[PDB]
This record gives C-alpha cells, structure tokens and sequence, in this order.
RNA sequence: AAGAACCUUACCUGGUCUUGACAUCCACGGAAGUUUUCAGAGAUGAGAAUGUGCCUUCGGGAACCGUGAGACAGGUGCUGC
RNA sequence: CCGGCCGGGAACUCAAAGGAGACUGCCAGUGAUAAACUGGAGGAAGGUGGGGAUGACGUCAAGUCAUCAUGGCCCUUACGACCAGGGCUACACACGUGCUACAAUGGCGCAUACAAAGAGAAGCGACCUCGCGAGAGCAAGCGGACCUCAUAAAGUGCGUCGUAGUCCGGAUUGGAGUCUGCAACUCGACUCCAUGAAGUCGGAAUCGCUAGUAAUCGUGGAUCAGAAUGCCACGGUGAAUAC
C-alpha cells in the first residue's frame, strides 16, 4: 500500500532504535523530581527537541508485515486481519483453527 | 456412616456431606441461616428435606464455590437428593417424581456475532 | 462467495497443518513472517519443479523444510547440490542451522495444487478452457479419485464478460467432516487477465 | 528436584510427548509423579471476513495451548542425562526449573 | 489543563525569543509553533502563528501568558 | 406458534407460606429481574391487607382476586374482510393470571408512597370493588354484552 | 437561618439547606459543618440561633453566592476580550471543552428552533 | 476504522526533490558507523570531529554509504460495467 | 498465631485426557401388518437434548481495482517523493444506531455475601508512604491453576429522603489538577471543587425476544503510548406469554 508509506515506517522501525531506547532516559532521569528540578530538567525538555520528529515510538503506526494495512491489526500475527484469515485457511498458522463453543 | 452427593447448577458446583444426627446445617463454615438463609428462597436447600424426613434427622455438612446466590443454593439442593442415598429405592421414586435429580442444565448462552446479547437484535430500520 | 474454505475446516480433524511449531508470543509474529519468506521464495524458484506443498516444521531453533514435489529430479538436481543450494538462501531468511527433505509424490494427478498448476499453465498458452478443464477430470478419475470438481472463473477466451464454468465426476460432499478432500487454488495470468483455477479431489471417506 | 514443564499447540502430540519422557525417566531412573494437566489457554482471535463493508460477518479461531507437567522427584544420575539429547516430539517447547 | 512540570515552548521560538527583545521590537516573526506557551517575556512581541494558510499576526497583551500560540488563530473560517 | 401446542413451566411456589399462585403474583409485579425486592413489596402489602381485613394470609388475596377475575373477553376474529369484536370465554388459567395483571397495572398507576402501600390499597379497594381494577373489569364486560350479539 | 445572601429552606437537613447558597455543594457543605461543628442530621429550625452565627463564619472563608458570580462574569469576559479559541466560542454560543457540534450540543445551542 | 493530537493520512496551504522515499544493473568515490556545532518550521544546507575492519586476484572483494548516466522505479490515479 | 496455615492426605470440587451415555432402544395405543405419531417407563439428559460451526444450483452486470493480485487507459521534473503547520473533530440543519435519564420495586451513607472468563515482559504492577482524589515515590513477585490487573455489581442489613424538578437528573460551564506523549491550542482521557440545563414515560409510527430467553447488573479482552456509551466475550439475578 503505497510503497513510500512501507519504506516510510522502516526509516522509524531502526531511527527509533537508534535514538531512544539510549537517550530516552533523557526524560526518565531528568524530567524527574529530585532536587535538580530547575536548571537540568529544563534542559531534558531541551534537548528532547533535539532529537528528530521522528524516533518517538508514538510514531509506529505497526503495520502489517505483508501489505502494510495499517488497519485490522493484530499484535499476536504481525498480519492484518485478511491476511491472518487467508493464511490460517491455508494452514500457515500452527494451532490456528476455527473455534465455535 | 458419612455419606456424599454432589450437586451442581448454573457455574456453581457444591459437595454435599451427611451424617445421621441432629438436624443443624453448615455451609462454608457459616449457619444456613446466616449464608443465605436470611435471604429470599431460603429454603430450596429444605426442599428435598421437608417431602422426606428431615426435622431432627440428619445434620448437613456443605461447602460450595462458583455462581452466585441463587446458583449455590440450586446446586445444594441438588447435592442432596444424591447425598440422599442412604435410602435410594425408598426415596427416589417420590423424590425423582417431585423432580430434583434433573441437574437441569440450562447454562447462559454464548454472545453471538451480530447480536446484542445471544438473542437480542439490534434494532432493524427498513430506510 | 459463501462457502467455507474446505482445508481450514478441517484442520482439526484430518488434514493438517502446513506448518508445525510451538512460539511463545513474544516471537510468533517474527517466527511467521519468516515462515512467509521462505515460502514465497521457495515457491519462485521451484516453478517448474512441480511443488504441491511445503512443510515447515521448526524445532530447538532449527528450520526443517520440507519439499513435497511431483519432480525430485529438478530439486536434488546433480549430486544433491540444488539441495544445498536452497539449503543456502533459506538459513539467510530463516535462522541458521537448516535442513531440506524431499518428499516425492507418485501420484501427481490427486494433489490438489499439482492439478491445479496443470490447468493454470496450460491457459497460459492459449489451449482451450474447456479442454484443459475436462483433461483434469477424466485423468484424475480413472486413477483412483473418488471424485473431482474443477472450476475455472474469468475471461476464459478474450469474452468481455467473465463467467465461471464447472465439471464434476464422482462424489464429491463437502460438508461432510471425516471427507479427505483435497482443495487448492491458483490463478492463470492471462493477457486478458486473470483466471482462477479451484480444484477439489474426493479422495477418502475418512 | 526437576520440574519439567511442557506445552504445545496439539493435544494428542503433547501426550506421548509426556507419555516418553516419562518412559525415558522412569525406567533407567525413578520417582515420576505423573503428567498433570494444568487447564489450556484458549486465546481467541475474532477478526472479520470480507476486505471492506459487513461488520456483522466474522470468523472465530483460536489456538489452544495445552499445558503438563511432570515432577521428577530425586535428582536421578541416570535420570539427568536421560533429558540431554534425547529430547525428540518437535512442535513441543520444554522449559525446565533446577 | 497539562504538564505538571515544565511550561512547553519549542527551542527555535525561544531562542528566537531572545533575541527578538535585545536587538528590539523591529518586526512579526514567522513561527509555525502552535503548540508552544507564552513566556512572560513574550509581552510586546508581534508573533504571527501560522493557523494553516495564513500567519495571523497577534500582538501580545499581558494576560496572554498561561495560553499557547495557536489559541488565537481561528484554523477553521466560517460565515 | 404455527407447530406447537407445547405446554407451561413449573414455577416455584412462594417460600413464606404455601401458594403457587402468588408465586406468580411476584412474577408479574416483578420488574428488570428483582424477585427479592419485588416479594417484600408482595409480603408487605399482605400484612397491611390482613390489618384492615382480619383474613389471616391468602385468604384475603383471594377474595381481593376473585373481584377482578374477568369472565368474558373480546378478541378480534376477522372473518372474510371485516373486522369486529368477539366475546370468548377466558381459559381458567388465563383467568386469574390476567386478574393478578391488572392489580399491578392499577398499583403502578395511582401513586401514593410505595409500591407495597400502593399495592395493598388496590387489594383492599378491590375487596369492595371500588377502586381501578375492578373498573378495568367493568368495562371488559362493557365490551361485552353490547357486542354480545357476535359469537 | 438566613446565612449569607439568601439560604432560607425549612424542614430541612443542615447540609441540604446550605447547597442552597451559590458557590457550596455537597464536600464544601460538609466541610462548613465539620469545621462548625454542627451534626449534619438536624433540620435549620432544630438549629439554635447561637449556633447559626458560627455558620456565618464558617462560610465566611469560600467565595460564595454575591463574590463567585462576578469571579466566573469576570473570567468569561476576560475570554472574550482574548480573542482566544474559548473566548470565540462562549462569543458565539458553540460548546467550548471540544464536544461535537455536528449533531449534538443542543443545550449550548438552545432550542433546535428552525 | 480491532481505536484520526503528531504519526496514521491518502486531504489542504506553503517550503523542497528529481533516476527519485522503496528495486535491479553499470562507472567513479568511500570501510559501515560513532561526536557535536551552525542556519532553517522542518525536510534539508554545510561543517568540524572520530573510526578505517573481516579476504587478496593485490586494475579487486562482499556489506553499507555518496555521486552521475539511462533502462526505469512510483501512483490510496481511472474503470468492481 | 485457626490462615488448607502447616505435617500428611488422593476421597471430593476441579483441571485436562481416555471412555460410557440416547438409538424412537424398551412398553402401550392409533396407523395400510409400513413410515411414523401420541402417552409412559427407566434415565443426568427424550426424541435432530441446548448452543455453535457447517451456506446447495444460483439470484442481485450486490460490495471491494483504497488489503492484495490484475487486463486496458492515463501521469511519469509529476497524478511520483520529503517536510512543518492545518484538516478528517467544521455546523442554520435532517436521519440512523446507542448510552444516560425522567426516580421511592428509588437516591445517598455505613456495614456485609456470592462469580465466571480473559490478559500480562520497552508488560501486569502487590505491600508501604504521600495526595481529598486522578496519581506519585519506593520496591517485591510473575512470561503465570501459584504474581499482578482485581474490592464484582445488582443483592442484603441499618439509617435518612417524603413525591418535589425535589438529596431525581449530570448536560453545560468556571477554576485547580493528574497521566500518557517530543507535543494535550485546534483536538485526549481522568480527578477535585463549584455550576445545576433539558427531562415528570414521550405524536403518527415502529423494533427485539419464547427461554437461563427478554430485562437488568457488573467483569474481562482486542486495536492501543494515551483515547469507548462501539465491537467481541464472560458470569449474577431472572420473567411474562403462545387461545
């Protein structure tokens, strides 16, 4: 599905494991109360804006692994929902079966 | 000698013991009053108990989990027409025609897709 | 479109799964796209090798492929190294250690995906619909299948309108859960478009 | 001692999945309490069915994660080398506690 | 009705900020930045907040403080 | 329905004292699932009912019943087009099932205080046949008698 | 019984009489007479004289009923001299804290007249 | 739509880019990367720093990056008649 | 230290496996000695036990070329690519589907009983301390039948309210906040304090349901940093009626 959106989501996949998961504890150690809440926090809230845009996890909008639908996703699958339902009918999925109860 | 039936009803699952003796009733360490015999439909645990025999007969020793107030006191009831074993041929016939052996299953029903709750429609407008 | 997918219903009870291995759920995204690659890819590449289905089983971080063809002969090629030679290009996909099996099937004409590729490569070439359509019935029939319906959808002859035309011999029931059927679906790409080639085989009662 | 736990997708390859394990560790070895069945996870995916408009039409899978367990007792010599490459059963994943 | 600890400005309107005050009110300043509050150093500047097509200029009163930028730029015209 | 002739379910008799018939009494006053506030209204309204009468239980409630009991009901059999009103004898388990509904209609209506001092008046109003549900009944026998002349 | 500008209910509990004033509600009227000192289940009329008078010290310390009205006046004005996005909006009678103006927000609107 | 503050996002206004955000092939450069400054709303436009490896035909590898040339990529553009 | 808390127990609830069970099989009557039907017995269950999955040939040139794949046409320094702000949340209006109500079988306050099903690792987050509260600090445990989410709510006991737009209603709004996130103005949820709107059962009309159903009461999940009255699931109470 437009195939700058798919290259548009793996630029945030890696430049968010770049920047934070290292530096966001630039906000979880100093935009934190202790007694330098004054002149170092103000520079957490600095320097949070020197980071690109991007790299904030915010941004993933976790797409399915095939298409790239960004609706109808299913965390357990990495797929959208038609092609969780496409694959589990072939016999891609093992254990995934129809459930009536 | 102590004698056992269980008795289940609606997610509620009791295990019923006997003893022949005074006519007192335990359930979950409470009084039969004080569970919920204060409370309305008191005695359908009594039930099985007043057609056959009961006043100062047999003491009830019962503990029960799952369902709610009136689901335990169905699965009791239940739990001792088969506790009531001592005098089987005896008593179930008169027992089995007043009822009270049927579990009576009858569970809720799954939610299904498109409905409401397992039966309820959701509200058809034609235009 | 109303009927249920005739292998996904019955993957509990005879037929089985394509693929087989337990995930936690922190990896079963990451453990089924890589399931993905290395069947789209093997897929490519063993397109002339008549492939009906592959099994990827999955133990102690360990990838096992295996190949079900009609023609091993393409797949072991010389020596057994166009095995090694896939055995290369799935570790790279897949997780590294890897191990490929072939197994052949004798019958070719009763799986479901090889009767299908015999009428999907034949429309390719221009043969007549209906011909191909009713080859894959009477040789199918007379080799042992209690039953086979076929059923191609589409331009079907450079028509403006697509309509869909089918044959059936045999017994075919397939609300029936104990039925062994064999069903598979692949598509011509035509230059008038795309034909869709579906295939059930009555194989056994239970 | 050694607390064997295991669990897969299938109820009838999960069983001589324990069924051998406990053949392998009570013959050579002792001390077995048994396979326990400790209750299946049953999760549950309703996704919908057509690739636009009607909601109100689904499919409902799930897989079921069935679970055992299988207690051996005593740390047995012969007993703790019959667990180390002889773990055949693939689709079935063993976690082990010390 | 937010952000317990630390009044939200972006750094290119703040450091722009200052010096728009030392070298003196001389002209309005293209900012893009809605999202940002009103220092109280901001009282006579003439910022002009881009609501989406235009940069409506607004002249900083002394009660405008606590809002944000975008408060006084209508995004949507109507009638 | 269409097929059926399928019978009716054994209700549980009331727990106080023995009476399968306002068992069904609770039933029909109770509203959104609430048995056990809808008996201490029934209850309540009974001890207040045998204050002022001196009938000891049910024996008041029967004869408060038996003066809205309807005889007579009409309903519309359309017969090659048109359409009128027919008189029909009430079945006997109807009978009193549909008097017990219109206390609880005449005791919903006409609100005083509670619902348990609002349901003993219309019992005792119905002992001397003065109050609402026995004006319901009237008129359902004013239905008929004048459209007696169909049957 | 006549605590600030008006509060005159009768037959009536302490606590329920004092909402009656503009500016306390339930947790304020029930801290006016936790910190008086009044038990909250008698009536005005059962309350003694001596007594009321320690209300009107007590309600002494929230702005309420003549000082409240013309501290929300005031902000409302205030908002509509800004010029802001909620000054626009009390300006032309739409709702303010971001609810939806395409079907609802009838009791902002008024009546639905046309 | 099993979930629009940014993202999603396809829309609008403005700011930029053209073998391109993503793909393949060729020729040249450069190990990949890591540290920060400055300008800008950012994209981008320069820097200043640091690192310079796994295999030797030693006119070279492979991995990745930059540049130019054309095949072409790209299209949530149209037709579900 | 009465907490299955502990020694010990494998009976029982339970948990998943493996089996038994229901077939008009027995009996009676009607029936063309047939199919079957009515009634009874035994039985946990009675005649497709309950519910679901399972959707015949085809119908509508039904829906989707914006999940994807695709014939043709068109763009290809642009209808392609990147970015910041904006919009999708606009609002004289009209309709659909919902939730909350208009109260006394009710509201509030105190006390107290009984669930099932799910989820959890950049996650679920006890105990303790602080804050009226949303929450914060600290720091165990748990990828789990054990650790957390998590106190079930209607119910019941006791007290008050006294039928008034009222102690009903919780709209709108002012002020002060919390949390997520780079960011909460456009445009988030929530908490506190104040505000106290329409609404007193609803025109013509019209919808859903026959049993653990309707109705009512809460709980969990998916998507997801946050953001449901929607959807999808779970158990509590529990009918009326079918001539």
């Amino acid at each position: 599905a437009k195939q700058s959106m798919k290259a548009r989501e793996v630029k945030r996949v890696a430049l968010a494991d770049k920047y934070f998961a290292k530096r966001a504890e630039l906000k979880a150690i100093i935009s934190d109360v202790n007694a330098a809440s004054d002149e170092d926090r103000w520079n957490a809230v600095l320097k949070l804006q020197t980071l690109p845009r991007d790299s904030s996890p915010s941004r993933q909008r976790n797409r399915c692994r095939q298409t790239g639908r960004p609706h109808g996703f299913l965390r357990k699958f990495g797929l959208s929902r038609i092609k969780v339902r496409e694959a589990a009918m072939r016999g891609e999925i093992p254990g995934l079966k129809k459930a009536s109860w | 000698n102590q004698y056992y039936g269980t008795g289940r009803r609606k997610s509620s699952a009791a295990r019923v013991f006997i003893k022949p003796g005074n006519g007192k009733i335990v359930i979950n360490q409470r009084s039969l009053e004080q569970y919920f015999g204060r409370e309305t439909a008191r005695m359908v645990v009594r039930q099985p108990l007043e057609l056959v025999d009961m006043v100062e007969k047999l003491d009830l020793y019962i503990t029960v989990k799952g369902g709610g107030i009136s689901g335990q006191a169905g699965a009791i009831r239940h739990g001792i027409t088969r506790a009531l074993m001592e005098y089987d041929e005896s008593l179930r016939s008169e027992l089995r025609k007043a009822g009270f052996v049927t579990r009576d299953a009858r569970q809720v029903e799954r939610k299904k897709v498109g409905l409401r709750k397992a039966r309820r429609r959701p509200q058809f407008s034609k235009r | 479109g109303q009927k249920v997918h005739p292998n996904g219903i019955r993957l509990g009870i005879v037929k089985p799964w394509n693929s087989t291995w337990f995930a936690n759920t922190k990896e079963f995204a990451d453990n089924l796209d890589s399931d993905f690659k290395v069947r789209q890819y093997l897929t490519k590449e063993l397109a002339k090798a008549s492939v009906s289905r592959i099994v990827i089983e999955r133990p102690a971080k360990s990838i096992r492929v295996t190949i079900h063809t009609a023609r091993p002969g393409i797949v072991i090629g010389k020596k057994g190294e166009d095995v090694e030679k896939l055995r290369k290009v799935v570790a790279d996909i897949a997780g590294v250690p890897a191990q490929i099996n072939i197994a052949e099937v004798r019958k070719p004409e009763l799986d479901a995906k090889l009767v299908a590729d015999s009428i999907t490569s034949q429309l390719e070439r221009r043969v007549m619909f209906r011909r191909a359509m009713k080859r894959a019935v009477q040789n199918a029939m007379r080799l042992g299948a209690k039953g086979i319906k076929v059923e191609v959808s589409g331009r079907l002859g450079g028509a403006e309108i697509a309509r869909t035309e089918w044959y059936r011999e045999g017994r075919v029931p397939l609300h029936t859960l104990r039925a062994d059927i064999d069903y598979n679906t692949s598509e011509a790409h035509t230059t008038y478009g795309v034909i869709g080639v579906k295939v059930w085989i009555f194989k056994g009662e239970i | 001692r050694i607390r064997i736990r295991l669990k897969a997708f299938d109820h009838r390859l999960i069983d001589q999945a324990t069924a051998e394990i406990v053949e392998t560790a009570k013959r050579t070895g002792a001390q077995v309490r048994g396979p326990i069945p400790l209750p299946t996870r049953k999760e549950r995916f309703t996704v919908l069915i057509s690739p636009h408009v009607n909601k109100d039409a689904r499919d409902q899978y799930e897989i079921r994660t069935h679970l055992r367990l299988v207690d051996i007792v005593e740390p047995t010599e012969k007993t703790v080398d019959a667990l180390m490459r002889l773990d055949l059963a693939a689709g079935v994943d063993v976690q082990i506690s010390l | 009705r937010s952000l317990k600890k630390g009044p939200f400005i972006d750094l290119h309107l703040l450091k722009k900020v200052e010096k728009a005050v030392e070298s003196g009110d001389k002209k309005p300043l293209r900012t893009w930045s809605r999202r940002s509050t009103i220092f109280p150093n901001m009282i006579g500047l003439t910022i002009a907040v881009h609501n989406g097509r235009q940069h409506v200029p607004v002249f900083v009163t002394d009660e405008m403080v606590g809002h944000k930028l975008g408060e006084f730029a209508p995004t949507r015209t109507y009638r | 329905p269409r097929r059926r002739v399928i019978g009716q379910r054994k209700i549980l008799p009331d727990p106080k004292f023995g009476s399968e018939l306002l068992a069904k009494f609770v039933n029909i006053l109770m509203v959104d699932g609430k048995k056990s506030t809808a008996e201490s209204i029934v209850y309540s309204a009974l001890e207040t009912l045998a204050q002022r009468s001196g009938k000891s239980e049910l024996e008041a409630f029967e004869v408060a019943l038996e003066n809205v009991r309807p005889t007579v009901e009409v309903k519309s059999r359309r017969v090659g087009g048109s359409t009128y009103q027919v008189p029909v004898e009430v079945r006997p388990v109807r009978r009193n099932a549909l008097a017990m509904r219109w206390i609880v209609e005449a005791a919903r209506k006409r609100g005083d205080k509670s619902m348990a001092l609002r349901l003993a008046n219309e019992l005792s109003d119905a002992a001397e046949n003065k109050g609402t549900a026995v004006k319901k009944r009237e008129d359902v026998h004013r239905m008929a008698e004048a459209n007696k002349a169909f049957a | 019984a006549r605590i600030a500008g008006i509060n005159i209910p009768d037959h009536k509990h302490a606590v329920i009489a004092l909402t009656s004033i503009y500016g306390v509600g339930k947790t304020r009227s029930k801290a006016i007479l936790a910190a008086a000192g009044i038990a909250e289940d008698v009536k005005i009329s059962e309350l003694s004289e001596g007594q009321i008078d320690t209300l009107r010290d007590e309600v002494a310390k929230f702005v309420v009923e003549g000082d409240l009205r013309r501290e929300i006046s005031m902000s409302i004005k205030r908002l509509m001299d800004l010029g802001c996005y909620r000054g626009l909006r009390h300006r032309r009678g739409l709702p303010v804290r971001g609810q939806r103006t395409k079907t609802n927000a009838r009791t902002r609107k008024g009546p639905r007249k046309p």
